[PDB]
RNA sequence: CGCGGGGUGGAGCAGCUGGUAGCUCGUCGGGCUCAUAACCCGAAGGUCGUCGGUUCAAAUCCGGCCCCCGCAACCA
RNA sequence: ACUAUG
RNA sequence: ACUUACCAACCCGAUGCAAACUGCGAAUACCGGAGAAUGUUAUCACGGGAGACACACGGCGGGUGCUAACGUCCGUC
RNA sequence: UCCUCCUAAAGAGUAACGGAGGAGCACGAAGGUUGGCUAAUCCUGGUCGGACAUCAGGAGGUUAGUGCAAUGGCAUAAGCCAGCUUGACUGCGAGCGUGACGGCGCGAGCAGGUGCGAAAGCAGGUCAUAGUGAUCCGGUGGUUCUGAAUGGAAGGGCCAUC
RNA sequence: UGCCUGGCGGCCGUAGCGCGGUGGUCCCACCUGACCCCAUGCCGAACUCAGAAGUGAAACGCCGUAGCGCCGAUGGUAGUGUGGGGUCUCCCCAUGCGAGAGUAGGGAACUGCCAGGCAU
RNA sequence: CGUCGUAGUCCGGAUUGGAGUCUGCAACUCGACUCCAUGAAGUCGGAAUCGCUAGUAAUCGUGGAUCAGAAUGCCACGGUG
């Protein structure tokens, strides 16, 4: 709703006068926001990958897909379909609520909090991040952490450099450095 | 190998069989099929029994 | 790959079969926008009759071109064009869209008027 | 382990050729894969053998995108 | 003394020899030394050769060698009735047709270069010839 | 060469049925004794001959190379 | 249950 | 953080080798059809009677051996 | 004994105590069908996370996969994933291939009765080629056959199977 | 009759890949939205339906370019059927067939049926 | 009299950072003491082994010599016991 209506307003026609782009279909649209949580210790228990799916369901807001191991492979001791990791895609309306609410509150909850690293875009033009905690959401009911459990993040975006990226994500105020 | 021998038996009792085989530690539970009984011309189920 | 070229490659197993079978077929293409198809010889080049949104005879009667309601006009118009020149067997080629809503429908108001599938 | 083995011959390959007229049911290729495909009037069987399913002259031909090699028959 | 790291296979038809050679220009150098009959230099050979060739120039120049020897060759032990399977691998060689170079030199004069490849020459079991580059 | 067996902490041995390295002695540190030995307590240490394959994974399955044993190498 | 040596 | 006269994967250019390599590819042979001439029906099927199943050398294409053997094992005359 | 490659001389076949490797099984899904999907590997970014694990994007184009040797196949995939199921049916079979024979293999199509699909259609096991054992004797089930004076029965036959 | 687009083909790299330029009235593509048909082992990404505010950026199509692919003679060479000869592990003569590589060179495909749109 | 509730804690104080004070020509090597912050090991110690028979052991403080400054040592003093 609210960061999407300030997309089509006032993002679209500044991005146009900062690189010219002649037609407006060009401007970088933002085209998901990929969570995951990998979690690797379910050898040990599948219960760890319950509490780890109903925190990606609190945060994000709907069901999230466990990933099977592509490989097997030693050094992890895994099988070849073992459940190793969870994840969420967000699209269309789910995406800017949880993008907003990425901006608005649990940016700034982060401890020691200096910003967020500018060269952290992958060379076409989106970025990822971790983050530590999971507790810097709202819905995460401290009081009922069985674990403190990290998290990435992925904004997927239609943009051919890092530039235009950065572009993009600085002009809805996204906390960098 | 590991990979005995077995009747499936008709339920219509003419005692008319097919036979094939089964893995009997990795599958226990009972093979139960729908097949062409022979004798009455119909399909009809056909359940496990010993060789 | 573009969609274009993957619903080819859904499409062409269906209709290398219909090839070695000899068959009259109904092909059928879905566009956002509109909706056509042809009747297409055993030979598979020369068409035989064909229906769709854009031919006006059938656009000045419809609400809108792209939509179950038209596929309807237009799969009743194929048929009474069909048995003018004495076509009843086709086999009707989905062209790699799904049987379902715009695609069906056309399909059967084609069985309605009497062309046999 | 030494050598000393091998296996009895499968006596596959061409039966009938271009022009050699057949009747429906008779092989024409027996082979391993499909080094030819079954083109008008041609059954691949379950071990890819190539069958007549009609009587007429064999013919064969290249065809299609990848130029593949196929068996087809001109019904006299 | 040259021999392929690792093969396919262990052991090799014996084959025939026929035909001229493939590897009849003087390309790499300036002076070469082309076969004029047909048979197989050992690995033995081949270096025995070399050492020679090397030696004599004082290491001035650069020297290829064009050959390889990539056949391999067995023989029974002695006394060995017949049978009993295909023999060991004892040596290996190249497999020579007339007009093969199999040497190559510059960086010397042609004074020095013809006394180099006839010293070579009196280690090797085929007949040969000194030719130089041609531009075309 | 023909056949078969064996290379594992420093020593002698077990583990070889693929996912986990033990036993007795020795070494090291602490005690007891005037001191040493015995005795008591505590701690470490193994590229599994070597190269290469197979497997997600090799002490272990498979091949080559090296050393070490045993049996056979006969009828003229 | 103890024990040897200098 | 800096220098390197040391090995140098991949890519690039030039250069060879292959029974168990092939993005190429003959001659011959083999299968089929049509047409003369020729050949004591030389083809095929069915009955009666066998012998034979230790081959040799020569040429050509190969395996094995030392591109040894009046050697050995296939193919074809 | 069986399967694959070469030897084998561009149809088939072709020997050696010639050169290389495999099998003596597995699977009620790893079979059937409808619908959908497209690989290995490397680079860049990213909590714990490291050369190696789940996430994103790019290069790449089958260098992958195919239960297991090798070869020939395979994108219309024969590779991968889902739904519904038992055609891993019974009777047959024009006609071909391959064997000295015993035998072994391919098969459109007909009848009965199933499954999937809206339908055209497809399905008589598995991408193909190994995974096997004649007769005699005996066993278990079934049967409109037989039954030594007659009625039964024993035994014998025929079908299924060990 | 010309120009443009869509569908189904024939043909199978002289037809492809790249590089540069260009097209939106229709067509096509992206595109807007989703209670309903339907869908996601999470997600209207895909599939699907209800649409037509915006755009030709991507995609697709058309045009140009010999950068990479692709095709490719003539001659000679290799090989080889039959007959003959040698200094016989390999060659030569008569004769019939005659490559592969390379060279000149060619090349930015050609062609059919139906539908629609603009011009005349 | 209040408070903590069996927790590596309001137990424990090592270590390190910051800022001072004093003695001394001079506290870098190398003094003591203060303030703010930091908050290791440690949950009664294997084999073994020491001291003590009464105002003793245990525990609590006080003073002194040496000494500019530098006592958890040394020598002495009483409390509880």
């Amino acid at each position: 709703a609210k960061l999407h209506d300030y997309y089509k307003d006032e993002v679209v026609k500044k991005l146009m006068t900062e690189f010219n782009y002649n037609s407006v279909m060009q401007v970088p649209r933002v085209e998901k926001i990929t969570l995951n949580m990998g979690v690797g210790e379910a050898i040990a228990d599948k219960k760890l990958l319950d509490n780890a799916a109903a925190d990606l369901a609190a945060i994000s807001g709907q069901k999230p897909l466990i990933t099977k191991a592509r490989k097997s492979v030693a050094g992890f001791k895994i099988r070849q379909g073992y459940p190793i990791g969870c994840k969420v895609t967000l699209r269309g309306e789910r995406m800017w609520e949880f993008f907003e609410r990425l901006i608005t509150i649990a940016v700034p909850r982060i401890r020691d909090f200096r910003g967020l690293s500018a060269k952290s875009f992958d060379g076409r033009g989106n970025y990822s991040m971790g983050v530590r905690e999971q507790i810097i959401f709202p819905e995460i009911d401290y009081d009922k952490v069985d674990r403190v459990r990290g998290l990435d993040i992925t904004i997927t975006t239609t943009a051919k450099s890092d530039e235009e990226g950065r572009a993009l994500l600085a002009a809805f105020d996204f906390p960098f450095r | 190998g590991i990979r005995e021998k077995i009747k499936l038996v008709s339920s219509a009792g003419t005692g008319h069989f097919y036979t094939t085989t089964k893995n009997k530690r990795t599958k226990p539970e009972k093979l139960e099929l729908k097949k062409f009984d022979p004798v009455v011309r119909q399909h009809v189920i056909y359940k496990e029994a010993k060789i | 790959m573009d969609k274009k070229s993957a619903r080819i490659r859904r499409a062409t197993r269906a209709r290398r079969k219909l090839q070695e079978l000899g068959a009259t077929r109904l092909v059928v293409h879905r566009t956002p926008r509109h909706i056509y198809a042809q009747v297409i010889a055993p030979n598979g080049s020369e068409v035989l009759v064909a229906a769709s949104t854009v031919e006006k005879a059938i656009a000045e009667q419809l609400k809108y071109t792209g939509n179950k309601d038209a596929a309807a006009a237009v799969g009743k118009a194929v048929a009474e064009r069909a048995l003018e020149k004495g076509i009843k067997d086709v086999s009707f080629d989905r062209s790699g869209f799904q049987y379902h809503g715009r695609v069906q429908a056309l399909a059967d108001a084609a069985r309605e008027a009497g062309l046999q599938f | 382990t030494r050598n000393g083995r091998d296996s009895e011959a499968k006596r596959l390959g061409v039966k009938r050729f271009g022009g050699e007229s057949v009747l429906a049911g008779s092989i024409i290729v027996r082979q391993r894969g499909t080094k030819f495909h079954a083109g008008a009037n041609v059954g691949c069987g379950r071990d890819h053998t190539l069958f007549a399913k009609a009587d007429g002259k064999v013919k064969f031909e290249v065809k299609g995108p990848k130029n593949r090699k196929f068996i087809s028959i001109e019904a006299e | 003394m040259l021999q392929p790291k690792r093969t396919k296979f262990r052991k090799m038809h014996k084959g025939r020899n026929r035909g001229l050679a493939q590897g009849t220009d003087v390309s790499f150098g300036s002076f070469g030394l082309k076969a004029v009959g047909r048979g197989r230099l050992t690995a033995r050979q081949i270096e025995a050769a070399r050492r020679a060739m090397t030696r004599a120039v004082k290491r001035q120049g650069k020297i290829w060698i064009r050959v390889f020897p990539d056949k391999p060759i067995t023989e029974k032990p002695l006394a060995v009735r017949m049978g009993k399977g295909k023999g060991n691998v004892e040596y290996w060689v190249a497999l020579i047709q007339p007009g093969k170079v199999l040497y190559e030199m510059d960086g010397v004069p042609e004074e020095l270069a013809r006394e180099a490849f006839k010293l070579a020459a009196a280690k090797l079991p085929i007949k040969t010839t000194f030719v130089t580059k041609t531009v075309m």
